[PDB]
């Protein structure tokens, strides 16, 4: 498996790895993570306890390298860095667990929460989004903003989404304005689908991208482009069936996950009243409505 | 910002500013059928354009052959009317384009937004002013220049008549709309007061009466009094 090691834990924070959290004290002895599957992509998170303000983290993919934790006193936060130097490396993690200061990650595979929830993220498209071209992985915080965002400060510390914009130049045809306005299937699936992602595959990646960067840094753009991601579908009479009852799954598992304290600040009432009861594809997200129902009823 | 009195002042300010109402765009009568059921029937209507500060109105007359065999009419009037408004932007030379269009029902925005996309320097919005100008088919002479239509038709007028000669844009538009709104509020007394003397003509080139600056005076103050009188009537006031 892989390990990402810790030089040190000099400030008490909430670490996240995936979908699991947990606390370090100051000055904790700790020296990081083992157990983990290599295999896709990760993100390992944290919120520091005397400052809850900037949550942040990094994106990241075993295979493409060696990654550790190191403290940055003049930074003010955990960094991540890449060894390039594996023997090395290897000698030091097949130390660390010697020592055993490492926590290790539970994976009870009756649990396939992660891979359903990343299914269609990939690392190399998490770069294009967050362009930062000399490191392997990826830095993104609470406060980073949208190119979108931006369009109505810093265009390097940005979140590089697809901008989705119902009532632009891309989304209407001239001549079709009520037609493409009213039915986004245009947009969706010439604009989007075979012009600008190619396939419903990396659609999904930024869908689901864009939802974790919400959840795990309260990200508001982020929230903002996964809600905007699947009202276009929902508002398109014509979407293929496969990417329909896949959207459903995508969804479901979305919601099961959501903590249900943070219900008020990471769903949109206006959006899912859409989708699941006034848009073309409202009878399609059958699994999604019921855990929706039952989970959040006060939402709806 | 919110002083009535600036905003209010400031339609009249040298931006070019369109406002459009779209409420007498699709009408019908309603009868009821041989088998015992009602039915519409679409009759002609309009949409209304008019530059505040000018006094020019653009009227675009919707003649009933566009509803035939469409469905959701309530729907596509709005789209009709964003449509034949964003014609009539880019007909105009771009001098004479407005800066903002001041649509009277938020139901409008996004239908003209869409259809204003290549104008993005074109402010689109709703007001919180009530205005009445649904009850401009009360004017005689555009209701049977509307009515008359045999096909889509568009009209010039100058809803201001050449009182510009002689008072302020805001004041024409304030005699306007207190004119409009006895109408809307008891039209047949309304028309009343004002062709009550039949020594006072309206020319043929003008939609209202030839009043002297005193009569203009007596007939506002004829007009304030209907609209209370039918208030402490609704209300048993
Ligand atoms: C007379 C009055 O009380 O209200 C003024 C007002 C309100 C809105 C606007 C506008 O531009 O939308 C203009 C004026």
């Amino acid at each position: 498996m892989n390990t990402v090691p810790f030089t040190s834990a000099p400030i008490e924070v909430t670490i996240g790895i995936d979908q699991y959290s947990f606390n370090v004290k100051e000055n904790q002895p700790f020296h990081g993570i083992k157990d983990i599957p290599i295999g896709h992509v990760h993100v390992i998170h944290f919120q520091h306890a005397d400052n809850s303000s900037m949550r942040y983290g990094y994106w990241f993919d075993c295979r493409m390298g060696n990654f550790y934790i190191q403290y940055d006193p003049k930074d003010g936060l955990y960094k991540m860095m890449e060894e390039r130097d594996g023997a090395k490396f290897e000698n030091i993690v097949h130390n660390f667990k010697e020592r055993q200061m490492m926590v290790s990650y539970p994976k009870i595979d009756e649990d396939d929460t992660w891979y359903n929830l990343t299914e269609f993220v990939q690392m190399d498209k998490i770069r294009k989004i967050v362009r930062k071209d000399e490191n392997q992985f990826s830095y993104v915080d609470s406060s980073m903003t949208t190119v979108q965002e931006n369009e109505l400060s810093d265009p390097a510390h940005s979140l590089n989404y697809t901008v989705i914009n119902f009532k632009s130049r891309e989304a209407i045809r001239p001549g079709h304005e009520m037609e493409d306005f009213l039915d986004k299937s245009y947009y969706l699936n010439t604009v989007m689908l075979q012009g600008i992602f190619k396939n419903s595959s990396n659609y999904f990646g930024e869908l689901q991208f864009a939802f974790l960067n919400a959840m795990f840094f309260g990200n508001y753009g982020s929230s903002l482009q996964w809600h905007a991601m699947i009202e276009l579908i929902c508002s398109s009479a014509t979407v293929p069936k496969h990417m329909l009852d896949k959207l459903d799954e995508i969804l479901y598992y979305q919601i099961k996950t959501l903590p249900e304290q943070y219900s008020d600040i990471l769903l949109n009432e206006r959006v899912w009243n859409i989708c699941l009861y006034s848009s073309f594809q409202k009878n399609s997200l059958h699994n999604t409505e019921k855990i929706m129902e039952n989970k959040y009823p006060e939402l709806l | 910002g919110a002083m009535n009195s600036s905003n209010y002042a400031e339609l009249f300010n040298n931006d070019i500013k369109l406002f459009v109402d779209d409420t007498n765009v699709y009408r019908v009568t309603v009868h009821k059928t041989f088998e015992g059921n009602v039915a519409t029937k679409a009759i002609n209507g309009c949409i209304f354009t008019l530059n505040p500060k000018t006094g020019h109105l653009f009227l675009k007359i919707i003649h009933t052959s566009v509803w035939a065999g469409q469905k959701r009419l309530s729907q596509l009037a709005k789209w009709k009317t964003a449509e034949e408004v964003s014609a009539l932007v880019r007909s105009l030379p771009k001098e004479e384009q407005p800066k903002q269009i001041i649509v009277t029902r938020k139901a409008m925005l996004d239908p003209l937004e869409v259809h204003m996309l290549d104008f993005p320097n074109i402010a689109i919005r709703p007001t919180e002013l009530r205005l009445p100008f649904s009850a401009a088919m009360s004017i005689d002479k555009l209701s049977d220049v509307v009515m008359k239509a045999t096909e889509p038709q568009m009209v010039l007028f100058n809803i201001y008549d050449d009182w510009l000669d002689r008072i302020s844009s805001y004041t024409a538009f304030s005699r306007l709309t207190l004119l409009l709104r006895a109408l809307k509020t008891n039209e047949e007394s309304a028309k009343m007061i004002l062709l009550s003397d039949p020594t006072i003509t309206i020319k043929s080139y003008h939609l209202w009466p030839s009043f002297t600056d005193e009569q203009w005076i007596t007939i506002e103050s004829q007009m304030r009094d209907l609209i209370l009188t039918e208030y402490g009537r609704k209300y048993n006031v």
